[PDB]
RNA sequence: AUCGAGAGGA
């Protein structure tokens, strides 16, 4: 529901680098794969923790309580 | 039915079940929760009594421990909240409900329960997870795979009851079952697929590697075997390293389709004394095969040695593959671009047949097959010509296959895999079929509302050109779907109609019982055959064996077996014999070998009408084939010394042995003539291979070893009769109803639907047919 | 240098150590490599105190992700296991309190970094305890997003441990290893189709090496004695560190093995 | 669709249609809707019992003209030999239900497969709602990390599985390694 | 459960260092056997992996869409271009020993799927516990901690065991044992048994 | 259908032989016919053999048709498991089925009976007909959970 | 969910098999196995 | 639930010892040693170090179960060795061994830049 | 009906003791050598009551009877001195 | 312990049997005749090609574990740089007066043709293969 | 305790 912490695979540490992620996509313009690489994220295993994630706690904090 | 036929019970359990190469055959991996769980009582005497203390000492919450003490007085102390549970002064003849332990005799289940090695006991081992363990080589009586199965534990309470699991039910004595008279356990599927690979020529094995697979047999003795290479560098074979989990004295031949002793194929196998010597190990070998290592080893060695023969060949072949490795990938799919080029030429050819007939039945050139109408003809010739197509293709592409193919090695080690998946996945997976028929015209005149209206060609009716690999087009994914469909309610259907017919099969001859007569009685003490199986024998103890009496030229069955000794020319040479020349002319034996060879003219005449198309190979009960290679090697035989045994010794004792092989003992003519029908084919071959001239030249033996040989046959004759109390009936019914629920699929009715005409007598059968010669 | 395995560092950067093994056996470099993924310790969260959460997610689900925010473990060797200390639950000598603290006071989204824990504990004057952060913005692993109105309060002691428990507890990411990228010792059988040679691409190492000639025969006698590692730390312990407390912690595994052969 | 002549046959809808289509969808200019092709008589309804009065074209592709050098990887369609098009498919991939519509590939599965995972879909674990959290279930199953596939379906865009997925990309080797 | 009708449960659990390994570090999260593969025909299972390996290494979606162009060949050549081997084989090293495996292994990410049938949902053991009312037999469920069934179809097996005293063992001692009173002259349950 | 027959010489040989096969069957008329052998026509219609060429004769037939049954499919039953089937539906001197008209119609006991199938009718007869059970049925002593005489319980154990 | 919502059911001549007629309007595969299978349908 | 304590991978329990030396039978000058809470790390590397030793005739070690942290290693040695001393060798020149090991990665680090 | 016995001699039955006479002899023992009835063979380190059995088999030291019923209500008795097991 | 055989042969052909390491050899003898050989040879170790000549021989010596070669203190029996060991399983009597025996290296195969040997080469556990260059 | 549906396992 939120970014794992660490790759599930070898344990490379992902969670700091969602919100670089998303900036990387929109401000910057560029497709996946290069924000994936930028972010030295190289090997495939720690790739789908970021490029298959779903945010859906950010339709979670919609509901009022 | 529900009630009282059967019923819930306590000490009881169930849970999911997981496969664990590292147990043995009769072990069962128990959860600490289970074992904590169900008890045993157990009285204490002095032989227990400091461990019973210890366990209630341990209490219920942790294992092992016990939950209850039963006093004199028959009141139980709850262990759980006993104020006394510190203080207990454990008095004799007091019961104690201890855990589970290790080695405990459980029985274990799994439900459809269509055998009796569907219930049978195993050996507790406590594991600290929360599923059953079990050995790979224990699923196949089972039918019980790991994808979310489940299984059941029953546990004795008495010391009688523990005894029938022991002794009756364990898992080596269900080894050898009666049911197909072959063994129904064997080497499955890493361990099968890793002893191909293993036992190849090109596999050697260094030094290091050697050490840990040699370790890795349990009872292994020390002895480091030497090496098959030495001054380069000391390599070890696969089939060395691997011959060191079969016991000595071990003795198997078997030839495959080209097998000279040279065997350029690698295939056969030959094995002497435990260690193999020119074949690569497969399904034939050490699967559940008839004549196969498994069949061999439980009636030589025994059950218990068997049961070790299971985890010793587990442990040294899944080490190996452990650091051998084995894949399968999408590229073990593709075929050769000039393959896959020729294959849809294949295809083409074919619909140009499919064409050409169409035309031809159109302009009504075509001639109708007798019996059949015009349509029926020209529906057989394209179902015929896209079977061909298919089935050519696919061969195109198995032969294309190389040897480091996956799904190849799969299926050359008979682990997993057929010809007909490498042909639907690589080239063609073809004509799908509803109701016997191509796909009916469901819509007016055409099968979708993507095609004209009459139209016969394959595309249309239901033909996949494409491969699993190539894609299914939408209309070939539709008429798949239809086919596979169809299969789904047969197997829905067959399932709920062989379980009817199980249970029929059973309720009849629930009572027929082998009484102390050798009678196969029922409860009313009606006969239903007068000796169990018309000669008395448990079908465990039986093997297919030839009566080579049957075959060959009258001359070859001549030169073989006459002895003349009024002749110099057929005569025993005394190169066979210490008597050779001093037996010459012998009148008073001579009418002894034209006894023994009007014995055995008159058996082959006797063999020959009752197997009329002359075949050899059946079921008997004592396999002599192993006996003699047991008495070469047991007495170290030389085929260069003569023999030391009389024609005396020979005739006389073979005639001797026939009147020891006792079935029924009655002293009165009926009884006696009850047993000579029933030896008569055992003794047609035992004259057939205890005969003079080839025990003195082919098999060459000793006096020593020819009375030793003698010994063995009376006494395996006598372990393989029938015990009384065996309740056979049931036993007939489920060998009959499990493979009928294995049954799954040109014009007459077979399989379930018959079964179901034959059993259910049919007043109007689907198909009545006249056979006329 | 010294009489032995030899080193020769290819590349190297404060989260990367690509080097040559040279001179050592199969088993040690292999038995490097698992006591690095393994036994060597680190500072973790091991115990989480959730004194309230009106979060989004269960107090389990942010518990399980505090484990994993990697936590400074320079100077753990100067800190005791809580079972080898003789305190009551946990001290200053064998654990680390953090305190986490936050609130949606905005009406935008208010998110949760590694970098908001504060250490409560006396750490003594040792590395240790500090929430690793290596992002460029200076905030941390990103635990959890509050709404206005929210708030999580909670508290975490980080304790000593080794991957075998827990995988939080591992300072290394990935090990790459590849020893004869030619297959000159014929490790292996390679699958194929057409050639071998086209099918398979080129390792990195295969500039490091020599070819070997078609024409020749087999080395037989040959074993391996040259690897190539690449040996990766997230952060915890930093990368030279990773291998040496590798090293001493294999070899004082080892040395327990004489210690209870004198005993005996 | 519907088939006309224009005779040529050809198909109703063209590329205009489709640009003001996609006009709506990304302006989430009278709005041109789903209804917009159905009263324009572009797009039919056709129940079982009047499709036995039609014929049917698989793909657009099948209204071009005909004149070799073919890739030999690609499935094997064929000429349809037959010209007189009333309809055609929107897409052969309509056909399935919403559960085999999340299996990849199912082209290149048998056909009993496609439906045991049809089945097994209704037992994969996931978010089944947002709202879990606020409504009390007698049972509710929910997966920590849950990702979208890395293979998709076009079909996944309409039913909602790559914003509530039930599976994890999960790193797999078809191995034999130790036997268990 | 895979998307393919690969269903399968967990046999045992492994730690990274155990687990086999590429050259890479990369470590697979599932091991399956190559024998679920061919009986079954679940080719695209493996045309999956080989998909999704190419679409975690370019950031861009895999198109697993039915009835398109997208061939194995035309993945392979784009497989190829990111220096992997086209048909996703890996070298990989065994974990326990750091030698190579002789084979090579078919890797790359799957979607797979975590079903709702778990272990400790199933787990029943009774050793004795609470009866039925009318019959007096166990009661059903694990729910109830109720017994297992020894049904017919099991009665069955015994007796072609032979097994007389485990069967009548299962049928009186595990369940609704009884001790009743008759008469000598008419054989029914009619008589009052004042016993002390 | 080809076919293996003695050769003068003494081997066995194929010795192919025109052979008709039908689509229907009433064999009272059939063998009764010149140009054929009619000591070697053979029906899958086993009751048809049964009242024709005799009970035994229709014994081997039904053994015949069983055996095919499994063979087709690949698999193997011994002899002695599908004969004690056959001898069992033979043995009441014509085809018995295991129906319940058929084996459930015997002189067996009435709780044996009851077991199977049309439980509360055949209760109902035996209350009505005065039915004596043995209890020498293993289902007698299911119901009344004692040691059936099954192989441990098929005699006694007496002191020396 | 949407499985549920989508799915038909025929109260009980070869009705559990897959017809011509079903091309497009209910689902080819997905349908319950053993009992009840090909009665009932999905959308 | 049924899952056992993760530290049982290298805490030894109440009553346990770290080696545990057994004679082996019908086996000249043979032992088994029990190798309790370690795993393949140590086993793989002892058993390598006793094949560099040229009196060493037999050297395997094997994990009976994965669920157990515990292996056996058999060591047999030429007559006049005991095989604790083959043993003690062994281990002592694997710590000589990482010892130069660990020295000369010192001496290559501190010789880098970054 | 009354007293159908068989003498000694003329007695048909097998001499070898069945899979299902054997099980049901060691079950009995060891019912009562589990609760405390006297052995008569020398244990060697044997505690599990069936392993006496076993024991107390081979030796051929069980007292027992084997009354082997025949379908007409007639019945031979074999002792287990007589019997032969293999 | 001592020699069994000695000959000198040529090989006729080489035979790749779908295998990498092992290919099966014919090899005719020199200085005599109704002689033939065929033979499973590790061909990555000891390679041979077509038209090689190779001396064979065959010892009964130089039950026990097998230990591993303490470099100079063990005396070689052998002069060659291939060396087998292997097990009798059949004999063929081709012919009067011509023999033929049947060896297992492990797998590997060996056919000796001849007529005089009837003393040497018995029916044993014992056989060591040794070829020169 | 009675019916009803969903599912697991073949
Ligand atoms: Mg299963
Ligand atoms: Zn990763
Ligand atoms: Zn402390
Ligand atoms: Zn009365």
């Amino acid at each position: 529901m939120i970014v794992p912490v660490r790759c599930f695979s070898c344990g490379k540490v992902v969670g700091d680098k969602w919100e670089s992620y998303l900036n990387l996509l929109q401000e910057d313009e560029l497709d996946e794969g290069t924000a994936l690489s930028r972010l030295g994220l190289k090997r495939y295993c720690c790739r789908r923790m970021i490029l298959t994630h779903v945010d859906l706690i950010e339709k979670f904090l919609r509901y009022n309580p | 039915r529900g009630n009282l036929m059967g019923k819930r019970v306590d000490f009881s359990a169930r849970t999911v079940i997981s496969g664990d190469p590292n147990l043995e055959l009769d072990q069962v991996g128990v959860p600490k929760s289970i074992a904590k769980t169900l008890t045993y009582p157990e009285v204490v005497t002095p032989y227990n009594i400091d461990r019973l203390t210890q366990l209630v000492r341990n209490g219920p919450n942790e294992h092992p421990g016990a939950k209850y003490v039963i006093r004199d007085s028959g009141d139980r102390i709850d262990l759980r909240y006993s104020k006394r549970a510190g203080d207990i002064q454990l008095q004799y003849g007091w019961k104690v409900e201890r855990h589970i332990m290790d080695n405990d005799p459980v029985l274990f289940n799994r439900q459809p329960s269509l055998h009796k090695m569907s219930m049978m006991a195993h050996r507790v081992k406590v594991i600290p997870y929360s599923t059953f363990r079990l050995n790979l080589s224990v699923t196949s009586p089972y039918n019980a795979d790991f994808d979310g199965d489940e299984m059941n534990l029953h546990v004795p309470q008495s010391e009688e009851t523990r005894a029938e699991l022991s002794q009756l039910c364990a898992v080596p004595l269900q080894i050898v079952s009666p049911q197909s008279n072959k063994p129904c356990m064997g080497i499955v599927q890493d361990t099968l697929c890793g002893i191909r690979k293993l036992t190849l020529r090109d596999t050697f094995i260094e030094l290091d590697q050697v050490l840990n697979m040699l370790y890795w047999v349990p009872d292994w003795d020390g002895v480091i075997p030497t090496p098959a290479i030495i001054k380069p560098k000391p390599l070890w074979s696969g089939k060395q390293i691997l011959s060191v989990a079969i016991p000595n004295g071990i003795h198997l031949q078997r030839f495959d389709e080209g097998t000279t002793l040279l065997s350029p194929k690698d295939n056969g196998m030959l094995i002497i004394d435990g260690q193999i010597i020119f074949g690569v190990v497969e399904k034939k070998t050490v699967g559940s095969s008839n004549g196969g290592l498994i069949h061999v080893v439980t009636r030589e060695k025994g059950p218990q040695v068997c049961a070790k023969l299971f985890g010793n060949i587990q442990k040294v072949v899944n080490f190996w593959l452990l650091h051998n490795g084995f894949s399968t990938g999408i590229g073990d799919t593709i075929a050769d671009g000039p393959t896959m080029r020729e294959i849809t030429e294949t295809i083409a050819e074919a619909k140009k047949k499919v064409l050409d007939v169409t035309k031809e039945a159109q302009a009504n050139l075509l001639t109708a097959k007798h019996g059949m109408t015009l349509r029926e003809s020209f529906e057989d010739n394209v179902v015929r010509f896209l079977n061909e197509a298919r089935d050519k293709a696919g061969r195109l592409a198995e032969v294309n296959l190389k040897d480091l193919n996956n799904v190849k090695q799969m299926v050359m080690a008979g682990s997993k895999g057929s010809f007909i998946n490498i042909a639907q996945m690589s080239a063609c997976v073809g004509q799908q079929s509803v109701e016997g028929k191509r796909i009916a015209f469901g819509f007016v005149d055409r099968t979708l509302p993507h095609f004209s209206k009459d139209d016969y060609s394959p595309e249309s009716k239901g033909f996949v050109e494409n491969s699993y690999l190539r894609g299914l087009t939408p209309q070939e994914f539709f008429f798949h779907a239809m086919g596979g469909r169809e299969g789904l309610i047969d197997t829905a259907v067959k399932t709920a109609e062989t379980g009817y017919i199980q249970r029929r099969l059973v309720k009849a001859l629930e009572d027929i019982m082998v009484h102390y007569d050798n009678t196969t009685r029922n409860s009313l003490g009606n006969v239903i055959q007068f000796i169990y199986g018309e000669d008395g024998m448990d079908a465990a103890h039986i093997e297919k064996q030839s009566l080579d009496t049957i075959g060959g030229s009258d001359a070859a069955f001549e030169k073989r077996y006459r002895v003349d000794l009024l002749n110099t020319d057929h005569t025993l040479d005394p190169s066979l014999l210490e008597s050779g020349s001093e037996i010459l002319g012998d009148l008073k034996l001579q009418v002894l070998l034209d006894e023994e060879y009007k014995q055995l003219v008159k058996d082959r005449k006797f063999l020959r009408e009752v197997f009329v198309d002359g075949e050899a190979n059946w079921p008997l009960p004592v396999n002599i084939r192993r006996i003699i290679q047991n008495a070469q090697q047991t007495f170290h035989i030389d085929h260069t010394k003569p023999s030391d045994l009389t024609i005396k010794d020979i005739v006389l004792g073979v005639k001797d042995l026939q009147e020891n092989l006792l079935v029924l003992r009655g002293k009165n003519e009926i009884i006696q003539n009850a047993q000579r029908d029933a030896v008569t084919l055992f003794c047609c071959l035992l004259r057939s291979r205890l005969a003079t001239r080839r025990v003195l030249q082919e098999y060459r033996l000793t006096k020593q070893a020819f009375d030793w040989v003698l010994s063995n046959i009376e006494a395996q004759f006598l372990r393989s009769v029938v015990h009384p109390g065996e309740m056979v009936g049931v036993l007939a019914a489920q060998s009959i109803g499990e493979p009928a629920t294995q049954m799954t699929l040109k014009k007459v009715t077979s399989g379930v639907p018959r079964l179901k005409e034959i059993l259910n007598v049919a007043k109007n059968m689907k198909t009545p047919s006249l056979t006329v010669y | 240098s010294e009489e032995g395995p030899q080193v020769k560092i290819r590349e190297a950067s404060k989260d990367n150590v690509d080097f040559i093994l040279s001179n050592v056996d199969l088993a040690m470099a292999n038995s490097l490599r698992r006591v690095m993924i393994a036994e060597i310790p680190t500072l973790a969260i091991d115990s989480v105190e959730v004194e309230t959460n009106t979060t989004v997610l269960a107090d389990e689900f942010i518990a399980h992700r505090l484990g994993l925010i990697p936590l400074q473990s320079m100077d753990i060797e100067q800190l005791e296991y809580s079972r080898d200390c003789f305190c009551e639950d946990h001290c200053d000598k064998c654990s680390v309190v953090l305190t986490l603290q936050a609130f949606g006071e905005s009406e935008s989204t208010t998110n949760v970094y590694s970098k908001d824990l504060v250490i409560v504990s006396n750490l003594m004057g040792r590395n240790i305890g500090h929430p690793i952060i290596q992002d460029k913005e200076g905030n941390g692993v990103l635990i959890c997003k509050l709404r206005k109105g929210q708030e999580l309060k909670l508290t975490c002691v980080a304790k000593k441990g080794i991957a075998k428990e827990h995988a939080k507890w591992g300072p290394a990411a990935a090990i790459e290893f590849e020893y004869d990228p030619w297959n000159k010792l014929k490790h292996t059988d390679y699958w194929y189709e057409q050639d071998s040679a086209k099918e398979w691409p080129q390792s990195k190492n295969c500039e490091y090496e020599d070819p070997p000639n078609e024409g020749d025969p087999f080395d037989y006698k040959a074993q391996a004695d040259t690897f190539y590692m690449n040996v990766e730390s997230v952060g915890s312990i930093p990368v030279d560190q990773v291998v040496v407390r590798g090293i001493d912690t294999l070899q004082k595994k080892v040395a327990s093995i004489l210690l209870a052969l004198t005993q005996m | 669709f519907i088939v006309e002549d224009d005779g040529h046959k050809e198909l109703k809808v063209r590329k205009g249609h489709i640009a003001k289509l996609m006009a709506t969808e990304y302006q989430d200019v009278e709005e041109y809707t789903w209804s917009s092709l159905l009263n324009e008589g572009l797009v039919e309804y056709i129940d079982a019992e009047e499709e036995e009065s039609i014929l049917i074209a698989m793909q657009p592709e099948d209204l071009e003209p005909a004149e070799l050098d073919v890739d030999p990887a690609k499935r094997i369609r064929v000429s349809h030999h037959a010209t007189t098009f009333t309809h055609c498919e929107i897409h052969p991939s309509m056909i399935l239900g919403v559960a085999a519509s999340i299996i990849p590939f199912p082209d290149h599965n048998q056909s009993p497969r496609n439906t045991y995972q049809s089945a097994m879909g209704k037992q994969a674990m996931g978010v089944f709602l947002t709202n879990y959290n606020v409504r009390m279930d007698t049972m509710a199953n929910i997966l920590y990390y849950p990702q979208k596939p890395l293979g998709t379906t076009r079909a996944m865009e309409y039913l909602k599985f790559r914003e509530l997925p039930a599976g994890q990309n999960a790193i797999v080797a078809i191995a034999c390694y130790s036997g268990y | 459960a895979s998307r393919h009708g690969q269903k399968g449960t967990i046999g045992i659990t492994y730690r990274r260092e155990d687990m086999p390994f590429t050259a890479e570090g990369i470590v697979p999260d599932l091991i399956i056997n190559p024998h679920a593969i061919p009986s079954r025909m679940t080719v695209a299972h493996l045309i999956e992996c080989l998909l999704s390996k190419v679409a975690a290494l370019s950031g861009n979606e895999g198109d697993a869409s039915p009835f398109t162009d997208i061939t194995v060949e035309g993945i392979s050549k784009l497989l190829r271009e990111h220096g992997y081997q086209s048909r996703g084989f890996e070298v990989m090293y065994n974990g326990h020993t750091g030698k190579k495996l002789m084979a090579q292994i078919f890797f790359g990410p799957t979607y797979y799927q975590r079903l709702r049938h778990m272990v400790d949902d199933k787990i029943h053991a009774r050793a004795r516990g609470p009866m039925q009312v009318l019959t007096r037999q166990p009661v059903e469920g694990r729910s109830r901690d109720g017994g297992l069934r020894f049904g017919e179809m099991e009665r069955d097996c015994m007796i072609a065991h032979g097994a007389a005293s485990f069967l009548k063992e299962r049928l009186m001692e595990a369940s609704d044992a009884f001790r009743v009173h008759i008469c000598g002259i008419c054989g029914l349950m009619t008589v009052i048994a004042k016993l002390n | 259908y080809d076919r293996k027959v003695p050769s003068p010489t003494g081997e066995y040989v194929k010795e192919p032989e025109w052979v008709l096969e039908t689509d229907g069957v009433n064999l009272s008329e059939v063998m009764t016919v010149p140009g054929i052998d009619p000591t070697r026509i053979y029906t899958n219609s086993f009751i048809d053999i049964m009242e024709v060429l005799g009970i035994e004769a229709g014994r081997a037939a039904l053994y015949k048709e069983v055996y095919n049954v499994i063979a087709s499919d690949g698999s193997y039953v011994n002899y002695r498991h599908m004969a004690l089937l056959v001898d069992v539906m033979t043995t009441q001197g014509g085809l018995t089925s295991v129906t319940r008209h058929g084996f459930n119609r015997s002189n067996t006991g009435a709780l044996m009976r009851c077991s199977f199938e049309e439980t509360v009718e055949i209760l109902f007869e035996a209350g009505a007909s005065a039915e004596l059970d043995d209890c020498r049925g293993v289902s007698e002593n299911v119901i009344l959970g004692q040691m059936a005489p099954i192989g441990t319980g098929a005699f006694d154990v007496m002191i020396d | 969910t949407l499985s549920h919502l989508r799915r038909t059911n025929t109260p009980i001549a070869k009705p559990r098999q897959l017809h011509n007629t079903h091309w497009g309007l209910v689902c080819p595969a997905e349908t319950p196995e053993g009992q009840a299978c090909g009665l009932v349908k999905n959308l | 639930m049924n899952a056992p304590d993760r530290f049982e991978l290298f805490l030894l329990g109440e009553g346990e010892s770290k080696l545990k030396i057994d004679p082996d039978t019908k086996a000249p000058n043979a032992v088994v040693i029990t190798f309790e809470k370690e795993d393949h790390t140590l086993g793989n590397l002892i058993r390598a170090e006793l094949l560099n030793d040229r009196k060493v005739l037999f050297a395997a070690y094997k994990v009976e179960h994965p669920f157990f942290a515990r292996f056996k290693l058999r060591i047999q040695t030429t007559e006049g060795y005991d095989p604790k001393d083959a043993l003690k060798n062994a281990c002592n020149s694997i710590i000589n061994k990482l010892g130069a090991l660990k020295t000369n990665f010192e001496t290559e680090w501190n010789l880098q830049t970054l | 009906l009354k007293e159908k016995a068989i003498p000694k001699d003329q007695r048909a039955t097998t001499p070898y003791m069945t899979k299902y006479e054997r099980a049901r002899i060691l079950g009995t023992r060891a019912l009562q050598i589990s609760m405390n009835a006297p052995v008569f063979v020398d244990l060697e380190g044997e505690t599990d009551p069936l392993r006496i059995a076993m024991k107390e088999l081979a030796e051929k030291k069980i007292p027992l009877v084997i009354r082997r019923y025949l379908p007409d209500g007639s019945f031979e008795d074999w002792s287990v001195e007589e019997l032969i097991v293999d | 312990s001592n020699t069994l055989f000695d000959d000198i042969f040529q090989v006729s052909e080489v035979d790749p049997g779908r295998y990498n390491k092992v290919c099966r050899i014919e090899a005719a003898s020199t200085t005599q005749d109704q002689c033939k050989l065929t033979l499973d040879i590790n061909v990555e170790l000891f390679p041979v090609a077509a038209q090689d000549s190779l001396t064979v021989t065959i010892a009964s010596s130089l039950t026990r574990s097998w230990r591993p070669p303490q470099a100079g203190d063990r005396s070689l029996a052998d002069d060659y740089d291939y060396v087998m060991y292997g097990t009798a399983y059949k004999f063929e009597e081709v012919s009067k007066d011509l023999i033929a025996v049947y060896y297992s290296f492990g797998g590997l195969l060996m056919r000796l043709e001849g007529n005089y040997r009837n003393l040497n080469n018995l029916k044993q556990e014992n056989a060591y293969l040794l070829i020169r260059r």
